[PDB]
RNA sequence: CCGUUAGUUGCCAGCGGUUCGGCCGGGCACUCUAACGGGACUGCCCGCGAAAGCGGGAGGAAGGAGGGGACGACGUCUGGUCAGCAUGGCCCUUACGGCCUGGGCGACACACGUGCUACAAUGCCCACUACAAAGCGAUGCCACCCGGCAACGGGGAGCUAAUCGCAAAAAGGUGGGCCCAGUUCGGAUUGGGGUCUGCAACCCGACCCCAUGAAGCCGGAAUCGCUAGUAAUCGCGGAUCAGCCAUGCCGC
C-alpha cells in the first residue's frame, strides 16, 4: 500500500521525463507493459482467474 | 501423362510435378544443378528417379521454396518419387525400400524455461 | 459487390456470425462469398510465476484474433436484411464495406 | 614504398599498406588505396615512386597518423585533461575512456591483476 | 572557438541563463541541473554548479574545453 | 542404457560415392553443420588423391583404413580391491569409429595449409604406412597388451 | 507450494471467461479496467446478499452484467427497489449502463465458493473450525456432489503458531484437466491477519 | 568480429546498414 | 497418416489471354488452411507365455505411450516471499510520512557468478549469386529519389493491415585480395566522422566515421552442457521501449 505515490497519473510530465509507466491492479510500475497495463502478477494471476477477456492459456 | 508427387517437411515445401518429357527441372524458376549451388544437395532430387531407372525420359517442373535449399531439395526428392506412386501405382519393392514415407518430424522444437538448445541449461562453475 | 470481416476471439462467435451471414443471405446476395477464415492470428505473452526473484516460475498463454472474410456478390438488395437484421452471435463485430 | 614511417607495403595492395602505418589499415587503407590511385589486388612490390610520390605527398597536408597522429590526439587529449571537462575524466586515472563502470573489469587501462 | 556550435546551445535549461545574464557579467555558479548540453560559444570563461548527485560543486569553465556535453565536466563517483 | 543397447544410429551412403563410409568420415571432417565445405575438403582431397596419386580414392581410403583401425588395447578393472591394466580385442564397431577419428584428427595435426592437403596427405600416408594417425595406433596397440598377465582378466 | 490455477485447468474445458467480451489493440486494456471498477465496487456493495460471481458480458456497446447469487430477496428489493439504485449508480463508472441481470442458482451445496465464503465466516464468529470444514464438506457434497475436497490455511483457529488442516469426501481429481469442478478460497478475518480457506466441489464430468 | 563493428561481422551484428551496407 | 467443408492465400494438376511477377480470366481438386471424424485396442502372421507383455514381420502418415507441449499427487524444507497485493501485531509522526534542486544505488587494491567477442584459413577481406520463420507496424512500421565518407536529414508512397510499413535472414554459391606474421585475425582502450529517444544526456546513453590499435597464436589443480534434428553453429522478430550499455530473457 504505496499510497504517497499514486500521482502517476497527474501526468504533468513537466519534462516528458517523469510521467512513468504502470500495473493498474496491483500498481508495480517495474514490468507493466501496455495492452494489460499490469503488473507481470496483478496481470497473469486475475488472468488466472479469466475474468480477463478472451486471452486463454498456451500450449504446444 | 501426369504424375504428381509433394515432398515437404521442416517448414521446407517442394512440391514435385513431372509429366512425361526429358530430364529438365524447373526449381520454380531455374533448374536442378542450376539452382542447387556446388549443392552435392543436386542429387537429392533425383533419388525416386533412381528408384526404378531413366533421367532423361521426363519433363520434370517443381513448385519449390520455402525454408531454405536442402529442406525443399529432398522434399523435391520425396514429392518426385510419390510423382512414380501417380505413375506407377504398383512400385513397392522399389519406392519403399530406397523409398519414403511421411516427412521426417525433426524441427529446433523449442526454448522454453531457458536453455536455449532446448537441453543447453547454462553450465556451472567452480564450488 | 460487398467485403466484409468479422474479426473475433470465440472460435464459436465467428462461427454463428459468417454463418448466420452467409447461409441467411443465401436467399438474397449472390448467396454469398464463403467465410474465407485467415491464419488466425496469434500474440503470445510469458510471466514469472513465482511472484519476485524466480527466472524459472512463469510460464506462458496467448491473445489473438480469429478472422472470417464473409462477403456477398450481386448487391441484389434483399440481401441487406438476411443478415444486417438476423444475426446472432456475439464475440466478434460486424465489419462491412466494398 | 617509402612513406611517412616507412610503411612498405610488402606483397598486398595498397589499402594493405598504410595499415601497417601509425593509426592505419582497416578504413585506412582504402582512403589511401583511393587516392595513390592503385589496385587493391596488387601485392605491393614495384609502386613505382612517379606514382607514390603523388599518393605520397597530398599524403601529408590531410593525413596524420604517422609522426603526427599524436598531434590530433595528443593535443586534443590535452584540452579535456587541463579543463573540468569529462571527455578526459575516465582517462583522469587509468580506467576505461570509452565506457565503462569500473569497480570490476578495466585492467585494460589499469594495468595489471593486483 | 567554441564554434563549433551556434549559438552556445545549452539545451535551454542553461542556455536561457548563460544569455542575457551573459549582460551584467557574471556573478559565478548557477548551480546548473540539466547538463545534458553541449556547452558551447559565451560559455567559455564561467562557474556554475554542477549536481554531481549530491552536491552542487563550483565549476569554472575555460577556452578549449567549454562546449562539450555538460555532464562531463562534474565527477560523479569515488574509488581509491 | 539403462538395459538396452540403445542401437547403432545407420548413416545413408555418399552422395558421391554412395558409401556408408565417406558419409560418417565427411561427418567428421565436418563442423557447425556445414555438410557443405565438409564434403568439399572430403573432395579436393580426394583430388589429392586422383592427382598427386594416381591410384584411386576407393583404395586410398580402405587402406588407410585397414591401417588406423586398432585392435587389441587395455582398460582397466576396480574388481579386486584394485584396478589392473587388461587388454581386450577392441571391437570392430569402435575400431572403426574412432581409428576413424583418429585417422581425421592426426590429419589436422598434418602441416600444408589447405585442409584437403592435410586429409590427402594423412589418408595416404596411412593407406601406406607412414604417420601420425595409425602411428598412434600402433601405440595404442601393442602400448596395450604390456599389460598382458593383467589381460585373462576379460573385459 | 504450486499447483496451477483450478480455473486455468478449467479455460477451454468446464468454466469459462465470466466477463465475455472481445475488443483488440489500443483498448481492449481500459475495456476491462472499467470491468473491474465494476466488479470490485460490484461484489463490495452486494457481498451483502452474498453474491457469487459476475458475467459482465459484451457483444457490443453496453455491458450485459449478470451477476449470480442465490438471494433473490434482498437481492431485487421488495419489489424492484434494489435493482435500481443499483443498476442506475452504474454509468457512474463509465456510463454505457446495463440492464441489472439478476441470475439466482439452485442449490448453495454445489456453490463451493458461496460455502467457503460461509465456514470462513463462520471461523469469524470464531469456533471449531476442524468441525466446520468436515461437516460443511460433509453436505456441501452431500445434497448431491461427486465429492467436496476442502482445505483450510493459516493461523488454525488459535495457536501463536500457524498451520494447516483438510478433508473430503468422494472424489476431487483436481488433476484431470477437465474434471469440471467448482474452487473457492475466503479470506481470513480472524485478528490472526490473513488465514486463507479454500473447498473444491467435484462437479462430475464423464 | 561481431565487434569488429565497422565492416562485415560488424554490422551483421550492429544489426546496422550504412558505410557498410546499403538500407537495400 | 487419410477422405470430410472450402476456396481472394494457394493451384494449375488442363488452357486461353500472358503485361509471362501467377499480371488477367478460369479451374477447387492438388500445396496452402482453419475445421471434422477415422487411424495398433499387443488388435493379426511367426517366438515366448498359466497370464500381463516383450520380442520377430508385413501394412503405412506412424505404435511399440508417433517427436513436441501443459499435468509436478503426500510432506520435507519453518526455504523464498521486507518495497508485488493482501496481513496479525509493532513502531511511527512536524514527522521512519510529501514535493522539489543534485548525487547515487553504473565509487574501485581485489574474488567469485553468468554471458560477449578472441587467438583464425575447413579463415579473414570484397564483389556478385542462390532460399524461412514464428512475431512485429496508426498517429506506427516506413515505399523510391533528393542531402548521404557515415549516424542519419527531407520529400514522400502504403496500409488500414494471409494482398500494405518492418526484412538486408546469415553460413551456403563463384571469382577475386591475402599465404600463415601478431597477420586483413583480434578488435581493447584511447585515435575520428555522424545517426538518434531525450532539454538536458558531465556523471549517467545508443550509433557512423576519423587516428590509435594493447591481451590473446584454444588457457593451471579444476570445473560445464548436451541421446539426433539433437551437440555445435547462422540468423529473423518479441515485451520492457522518444535513446538505452539487450552480448540478458522469450519464440522461431
Amino acid at each position: 500500500a504505496r499510497k504517497a505515490l499514486i500521482e502517476k497519473a497527474k501526468r504533468t510530465p513537466k519534462f516528458k521525463v517523469r510521467a512513468y509507466t504502470r500495473c493498474v491492479r496491483c500498481g508495480r510500475a517495474r514490468s507493466v507493459y501496455r495492452f494489460f497495463g499490469l503488473c507481470r502478477i496483478c496481470l497473469r494471476e486475475l488472468a488466472h482467474k479469466g475474468q480477463l477477456p478472451g486471452v486463454r492459456k498456451a500450449s504446444w | 501423362e501426369q504424375y504428381y508427387g509433394t515432398g515437404r517437411r521442416k517448414e521446407a515445401v517442394a512440391r514435385v510435378f513431372l509429366r512425361p518429357g526429358n530430364g529438365k527441372v524447373t526449381v520454380n524458376g531455374q533448374d536442378f544443378n542450376e539452382y542447387f549451388q556446388g549443392l552435392v544437395r543436386a542429387v537429392a532430387a533425383l533419388e525416386p528417379l533412381r528408384a526404378v531407372d531413366a533421367l532423361g525420359h521426363f519433363d520434370a517442373y517443381i513448385t519449390v521454396r520455402g525454408g531454405g535449399k536442402s529442406g525443399q531439395i529432398d522434399a523435391i526428392k520425396l514429392g518426385i518419387a510419390r510423382a512414380l506412386v501417380q505413375y506407377n501405382p504398383d512400385y513397392r519393392a522399389k519406392l519403399k525400400p530406397l523409398g519414403f514415407l511421411t516427412r521426417d518430424a525433426r524441427v529446433v522444437e523449442r526454448k522454453k524455461y531457458g536453455k536455449h538448445k532446448a537441453r543447453r541449461a547454462p553450465q556451472y562453475s567452480k564450488r | 459487390k460487398i467485403r466484409i470481416k468479422l474479426r473475433g476471439f470465440d472460435h464459436k462467435t465467428l462461427d454463428a456470425s459468417a454463418q448466420k451471414i452467409v447461409e441467411a443471405a443465401r436467399r438474397s446476395g449472390a448467396q454469398v462469398s464463403g467465410p474465407i477464415p485467415l491464419p488466425t492470428r496469434v500474440r503470445r505473452f510469458t510471466v514469472i510465476r513465482g511472484p519476485f526473484k524466480h527466472k524459472d516460475s512463469r510460464e506462458h498463454f496467448e491473445l489473438r484474433t480469429h478472422n472470417r472474410l464473409v462477403d456477398i456478390i450481386n448487391p441484389n438488395r434483399k440481401t441487406i436484411e438476411q443478415l444486417m437484421t438476423l444475426d446472432l452471435p456475439t464475440g466478434v463485430e460486424i465489419e462491412i464495406k466494398t | 614504398a617509402r612513406i611517412a614511417g616507412v610503411e612498405i607495403p610488402r606483397n598486398k595492395r595498397v589499402d594493405v599498406a598504410l595499415t601497417y602505418i601509425y593509426g592505419i589499415g582497416k578504413a585506412r587503407a582504402k582512403e589511401a588505396l583511393e587516392k595513390t590511385g592503385i589496385n587493391p589486388a596488387t601485392r605491393v612490390k614495384d609502386l613505382t615512386e612517379a606514382e607514390v610520390v603523388r599518393l605520397r605527398e597530398y599524403v601529408e597536408n590531410t593525413w596524420k597518423l604517422e609522426g603526427e597522429l599524436r598531434a590530433e590526439v595528443a593535443a586534443n587529449i590535452k584540452r579535456l585533461m587541463d579543463i573540468g571537462c569529462y571527455r578526459g575524466l575516465r582517462h583522469r586515472r587509468g580506467l576505461p575512456v570509452r565506457g565503462q563502470r569500473t569497480r570490476t573489469n578495466a585492467r585494460t587501462r589499469k594495468g595489471p591483476r593486483k | 572557438p567554441r564554434s563549433l556550435k551556434k549559438g552556445v546551445f545549452v539545451d535551454d535549461h542553461l542556455l536561457e541563463k548563460v544569455l542575457e545574464l551573459n549582460a551584467k557579467g557574471e556573478k559565478r555558479l548557477i548551480k546548473t541541473w540539466s547538463r545534458r548540453s553541449t556547452i558551447v560559444p559565451e560559455m567559455v570563461g564561467h562557474t556554475i554548479a554542477v549536481y554531481n548527485g549530491k552536491q552542487h560543486v563550483p565549476v569554472y569553465i575555460t577556452e578549449n574545453m567549454v562546449g562539450h556535453k555538460l555532464g562531463e565536466f562534474a565527477p560523479t563517483r569515488t574509488y581509491r | 542404457a539403462r538395459r538396452r543397447r540403445a542401437e547403432v544410429r545407420q548413416l545413408q551412403p555418399d552422395l558421391v560415392y554412395g558409401d556408408v563410409l565417406v558419409t560418417a568420415f565427411i561427418n567428421k571432417i565436418m563442423r557447425d553443420g556445414k555438410k557443405n565445405l565438409a564434403a568439399r575438403i572430403f573432395y579436393d582431397a580426394c583430388k589429392i588423391i586422383q592427382e598427386k596419386t594416381g591410384q584411386e580414392p576407393l583404395k586410398v581410403f580402405k587402406q588407410a583404413v585397414e591401417n588406423v583401425k586398432p585392435r587389441m588395447e587395455v582398460r582397466s578393472r576396480r574388481v579386486g580391491g584394485a584396478n589392473y591394466q587388461v587388454p581386450m580385442e577392441v571391437s570392430p564397431r569402435r575400431q572403426q569409429s574412432l581409428a576413424l577419428r583418429w585417422l581425421v584428427q592426426a590429419a589436422n595435426q598434418r602441416p600444408e595449409r589447405r585442409a584437403a592437403v592435410r586429409i590427402a596427405h594423412e589418408l595416404m600416408d596411412a593407406a601406406e604406412g607412414k604417420g601420425g594417425a595409425v602411428k598412434k595406433k600402433e601405440d595404442v596397440e601393442r602400448m596395450a597388451e604390456a599389460n598382458r598377465a593383467y589381460a585373462h582378466y576379460r573385459w | 507450494g504450486n499447483k496451477i490455477h483450478p480455473i486455468g485447468f478449467r479455460l477451454g474445458i468446464t468454466r469459462d471467461w465470466e466477463s465475455r467480451w472481445y475488443a483488440g489493440k489500443k483498448q481492449y486494456r481500459h475495456l476491462l479496467l472499467e470491468d473491474q471498477r465494476i466488479r470490485g465496487l460490484l461484489e463490495k456493495e452486494l457481498y451483502s446478499a452474498g453474491l457469487a460471481r459476475v458475467d459482465i458480458e459484451r457483444a457490443a456497446d453496453n455491458v450485459a452484467v449478470t451477476v449470480h447469487v442465490a438471494k433473490p430477496g434482498v437481492v431485487i428489493g421488495r419489489g424492484g427497489e434494489r435493482i435500481r439504485v443499483l443498476r442506475e449508480e452504474l454509468a457512474k463508472l463509465t456510463g454505457k449502463n446495463v440492464a441489472l441481470n439478476v441470475q439466482e442458482v439452485q442449490n448453495p451445496n454445489l456453490s463451493a465458493p458461496l460455502v467457503a465464503q460461509r465456514v470462513a465466516e463462520q471461523i469469524e464468529r470464531r469456533f471449531a473450525v476442524r468441525r466446520a470444514i468436515k461437516q460443511a464438506v460433509q453436505r456441501v457434497m452431500e445434497s448431491g456432489a461427486k465429492g467436496a475436497k476442502v482445505i483450510v490455511s493459516g493461523r488454525i483457529g488459535g495457536a501463536e503458531q500457524a498451520r494447516t488442516e483438510w478433508a473430503a469426501q468422494g472424489r476431487v481429481p483436481l488433476h484431470t484437466l477437465r474434471a469440471n469442478i467448482d474452487y473457492g478460497f475466503a479470506l481470513a478475518r480472524t485478528t490472526y491477519g490473513v488465514l486463507g480457506v479454500k473447498a473444491y466441489i467435484f462437479l462430475g464430468e464423464v | 568480429g561481431k565487434g569488429d563493428r565497422r565492416t562485415r561481422r560488424g554490422k551483421i551484428w550492429r544489426g546496422t546498414y550504412g558505410k557498410y551496407r546499403p538500407r537495400k
